[PDB]
């Protein structure tokens, strides 16, 4: 007649999780700690809006390939998109000395101002709008890296240069200049006059002195020369001299640093998809209170902590009957 | 399962008790109904939650992956590059995955036990004066109403009081 | 034993049963013997296979050392690289050493716990039907067959029919 | 009165395990699931044998070392084993430029097909057959790398080489060359005739000129002089330029990839078992069905996952009395 | 607790019992006073014992840190190894303190069981020669000295030597 | 009635733990096992001093820079102190190439002794008593490193040099040497008189040969000149060749290596304590059982584990009352 009984709660629950003695158990509740979707665009990171270089390489960037000219002024950022393989890297072929230390000193890096080390109208002895060529068009016409200058001879000389800037500045500041290598000594002589030719370069720690190799290679874009770039940090009060009798492919404009902090060079395929995020994936963009995630590694901002599973799911509840 | 009283000696769960996780179900003079124990439903909810967040916290430590570039001479340097970010990667999800896999199979243990603990509180708060029919359910040897079950479902019911009905 | 059961009020293992891990030995009219419980001893072998596989799936993704060469103004490198190699070889022979230890623990609680749940699924059947003897046993207040115990097996065995 | 009882299984196994409480505790099953054997050779690997270098090392096969012919032409592989310290590297003393990185390539090469992309009997002007040394003995004779020509001034003269070599095939070449260093001005006149030599090499991406360094060094296998060699892979349809007008050691032979897949280089004192396994390592390969191993770490194949236990054994049954 | 018994149906523990881990309060009428169980302590002190030997022979194959040097145009992989050896830090970090909260909870569920066992020993030998009051405490039926009482703590009450006295208080 | 009760343990104790499901657990016995404190000096390991560098780097030190002369004679050590910069490092300014390689070298270098391989009384056709320079003083007087050697040209010549060295010991023999960067032409005549010049070195394994570069640098210590030094391990019975026709700063010392075994470059900024440890790290020394400490990573000797825990207790008695 009078009976009490124990029991404990059910329901109708499809939730399932796994433990080490037994796959999909059903239980009354749960809790998924996975967030496994994205927004499939790149965004603005908190407010501040990504540099895309879209086709360019960040050497086109900033040497200035004449195809990359949308970059020539540019706000802060708060990272950079690089695709895995730009199309518009060197339009004049050669090398980039030391590139991916540079790439890496980018990846703290917040913004840049360009300033006119050594003007282009400042050159009386040497030539210093002839140095164009097909490999690098602007808008139909021969030309070349905007951000550096390729002197040439002028009335058949080439007297030697001797140049320096002192950055008085209270920032950092990162200098770019090449060399050309020639495709034989005819060449060498029509551009240059000077058969025997350097380029040295000295900072409070920079001791460089290169030398033109001339030889027969394979033409690219069109060209059998090269060009190769080196680049150095000129710290605050420091001053950088250049001295040279030929093959000298001069700085115009430095890139000062003006703001550093968290930034990335992202690789990805993806453009800009006009929204705002708090964590951004190569992938996309991803927006969840979850604590893990299993979209991509190589995130920016704050994220949840990335997984390589594909279901990750907390038992809270009892075993559901 | 592991304390034998959820899907054990107690067969199956109250689709009606929506009030909590553990409770009680009363057949008597003055109607018939349910009605979950808060005292130690709130106290699993607690435990659940700590291990919830405790498991989270813990995790706040580990791996971020950094891009990093090398180029074709440094092959070798790339490969261990990548195998360390991946090495890391592996690590940490295995911590992930199994930490879950662990703590689930205690959670429902855990369960299995506070349902265990609450029939035994019970039970020798009721010695001979009532008698388990073995299915999780005690009928009482004397009479019992409503005001005698807020005493059961409480902690405090008097043994004497009910000693020499048989 | 965590579950006092196996080694614990049960003294010891019957070398006699060979049926499964757990089971019954009765003493009844018709001589004696020893009977295991199939249902259960199952559901043990469902749980430590299942706990074998999961344990070698869980170690599927561990790390693969690669051999890397390097010269002799590279000593830097080729010293971290060893140390990422042992470092990994470390932090996973760890891991598969400590689930070992860990699991061992836990399925040995688990048998136990197996065994501790059929002598309860039965005591909450017969109640005062038998007598709590204390070794792990049962005295019975009546008399059975062999046709008593299929059903204290079952779990389907009447108690209100033997009151008496 | 009548009885029945609940017990358990017992028996008269031996088998222990540890947990965290008790180390040593005997129970019923166990499964041990860690390799500890093997077969102490070297094995094919699913019926494919490995290169075995025997006393040669990488460079010595791909120069053709003289002493190396075993390996003149070779057949697909799936592996690569080196000894420790091969006995046969350079017969001529010197260097491999970039050579950990070649050895890396290797690890991701199946097989060549050897190419002969210039050969030995097109050097009108120059002196072919006279470059030998009795560093690099054949048959007790003075001999030179096979793979390679080691060119000669021709009546006193050495007039400048200007060879080209075009990839006209789908896959990657891998093209060696290399460079003398005499050790005094009287052995570079003797050789070469011009005091002042070097060599160029240009690729769609290389752009090298290398200068002979004259000076006096410690005998080594009887030389003063120094060979230095170099690499590059010539991409399909790219070309290779050589000039130069002294010290120049020229292709012949060059190795097309014509086989990529997964391999290594596996270094091993063993020899060839004449067997096949599906799972090798340095000391020997393995048959197991277990999912551990404690042999070695760089295995190759599929391979059991490695593990530094002297012991791993997972409880089964329950604890023995 | 996850057996029930500390903390659970013996409400809380004896500042008294100075003795050992687990023991015994008996009153009769010689008197009152405790006792330790002194197996069961022990048993209990070799199993802590172990683990905390276990753990520590666990960790010291444990990753150490080197330090390493890289210059100014090696930024690169001097990144991959700061953050390779704070990596490994870390994983060796969360392995102790995870592994430390994880028997931390089980040491706690092991002396639980402990109690609950004992209690079910003595349960088990008195059968009905006694009350079972609900406390972890036990009302004799017969008679029990203090010579009777060393024996339930022993593990040796002999129930047949009480059997008919205890029969007859029922 | 008669009565036994069963029961637990409790205390006055107020240690706490923490579990998963509940932190500040009190608990009856608890066993710290995280060592926290260390005495803040360095000590001597295992009863050998540590070689401390004071305000001296290891170039410094190897060099002989006049404002460290403190180590021309230093016993047997068991670790090496550094501080993370070091005010003294190179008096006159320029490069030490591949240095990180060579402090590798010293973490497995427990005793140099050094020897004299070139008298500075034995340059007989070059001055040697005048390569000094006030950005290296000694006693306030121009000075230079003292163990290498800045030859000058002598009565308007500097012929070319040809010094060799034969290591005829058991032991490997550190040598060390430089070249020097002048900052104009009119220097490279006042100096070395020869106005194209080259230093070579050769060991059975080195093959190197140095040009000065020629750059205008901002002046460091008042100099825009830029030495350069370089070194080697000569293998006993070896041989060093040096040839020079200028710009050579020979050695004059070199480093006889000893004594092998474990050792290392501790950067710390403490001063030696007078006291003995078998445990130091760069914050202080730690005497402790415990198997766990959190002092610092970077540890040498015996120690307990590093974790970065500020809490580490395990529990060994029971829940408390
Ligand atoms: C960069 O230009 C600045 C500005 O004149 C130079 O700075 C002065 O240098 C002198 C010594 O050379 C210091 O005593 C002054 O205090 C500096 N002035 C200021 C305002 O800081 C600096 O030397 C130049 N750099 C080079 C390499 O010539
Ligand atoms: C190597 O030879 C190949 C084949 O002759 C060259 O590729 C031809 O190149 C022209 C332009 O240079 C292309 O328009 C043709 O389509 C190519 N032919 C084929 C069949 O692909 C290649 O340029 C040569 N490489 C060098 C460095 O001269
Ligand atoms: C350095 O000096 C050692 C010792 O004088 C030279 O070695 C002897 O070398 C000859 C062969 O040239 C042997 O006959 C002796 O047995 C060697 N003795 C020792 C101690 O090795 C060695 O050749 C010299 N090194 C150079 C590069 O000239
Ligand atoms: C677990 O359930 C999922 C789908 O709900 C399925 O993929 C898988 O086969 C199941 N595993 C088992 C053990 O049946
Ligand atoms: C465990 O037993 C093995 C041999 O069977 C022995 O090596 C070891 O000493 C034992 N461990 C202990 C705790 O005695
Ligand atoms: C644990 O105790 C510490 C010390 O008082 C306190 O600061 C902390 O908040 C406590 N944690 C919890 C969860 O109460």
């Amino acid at each position: 007649g009078d009976q009490i009984c124990i029991g404990y709660h059910a329901n109708n629950s499809t939730e399932q999780v796994d433990t080490i003695m037994e796959k999909n158990v059903t239980v009354t509740h749960a809790q998924d700690i996975l967030e496994k979707t994205h927004n499939g665009k790149l965004c603005d990171l908190d407010g501040v809006k990504p540099l895309i270089l879209r086709d360019c390489s960040v050497a086109g960037w900033l040497l200035g390939n004449p195809i990359c000219d949308e970059f020539i002024n540019v706000p802060e950022w708060s990272y950079i998109v690089e695709k895995a393989s730009p199309a518009n890297d060197l339009c004049y072929p050669g090398d980039f000395n030391d590139y991916e230390e540079l790439k890496h000193l980018l990846s703290r890096i917040n913004h840049f101002e360009k300033i006119q080390i050594i003007p282009k109208s400042s050159w009386s002895n040497h030539e210093a709008s002839s140095g164009v060529s097909s490999a690098c068009p602007y808008q139909g016409r021969p030309s070349f890296f905007r951000n550096v200058v390729w002197l040439i001879k002028k009335n058949s000389a080439y007297p030697t240069i001797k140049r320096s800037y002192n950055n008085t500045s209270q920032e950092d500041l990162l200098v770019l200049w090449g060399i050309h290598h020639p495709n034989d000594a005819a060449e060498q002589t029509k551009l240059y006059q000077n058969p025997t030719t350097y380029i040295s370069v000295g900072t409070s720690t920079l001791n460089q002195r290169l030398v033109p190799r001339i030889a027969t290679r394979s033409k690219v874009n069109g060209q059998s020369g090269r060009m190769e770039f080196f680049w150095t940090i000129l710290k605050p009060n420091d001053a950088i001299n250049f001295e040279s009798n030929g093959n000298f492919i001069a700085p115009e404009y430095a890139y000062k640093i003006v703001k550093k902090g968290d930034s990335a060079i992202m690789k990805s395929e993806l453009e800009y998809g006009n929204c705002n995020t708090k964590c951004q994936t190569p992938m996309g963009a991803i927006n969840s209170s979850m604590p893990f995630h299993n979209i991509h590694p190589l995130t920016i901002g704050e994220c949840p902590k990335y997984v390589k599973s594909s279901r990750l799911v907390l038992a809270t509840g009892l075993r559901n009957s | 399962g592991l304390f034998g009283a959820i899907a054990g000696f107690i067969e199956g769960g109250w689709q009606g008790m929506v009030d909590g996780w553990y409770g009680y179900h009363h057949s008597n003079e003055q109607g018939s109904g349910y009605a979950a124990d808060k005292e130690s439903t709130q106290k699993a909810i607690d435990g659940v939650t700590n291990k919830v967040n405790s498991i989270i916290d813990k995790m706040n430590t580990q791996f971020e992956a950094v891009g990093r570039e090398f180029n074709n001479l440094e092959r070798r340097i790339e490969n261990l590059n990548k195998k360390m970010e991946d090495g890391f990667l592996d690590v940490w999800t295995y911590n992930a995955e199994l930490l879950v896999l662990m703590e689930n199979e205690r959670t429902l243990d855990f369960h299995d036990s506070n349902v265990k603990n609450l029939y035994d509180r019970v039970r020798l708060q009721l010695r001979d004066n009532a008698k388990e029919l073995g299915n999780g359910c005690f009928e009482f040897y004397h009479k019992c109403d409503n005001e005698c079950m807020e005493s059961v479902r409480n902690g405090t019911y008097d043994y004497p009081q009910y000693s020499e009905e048989a």
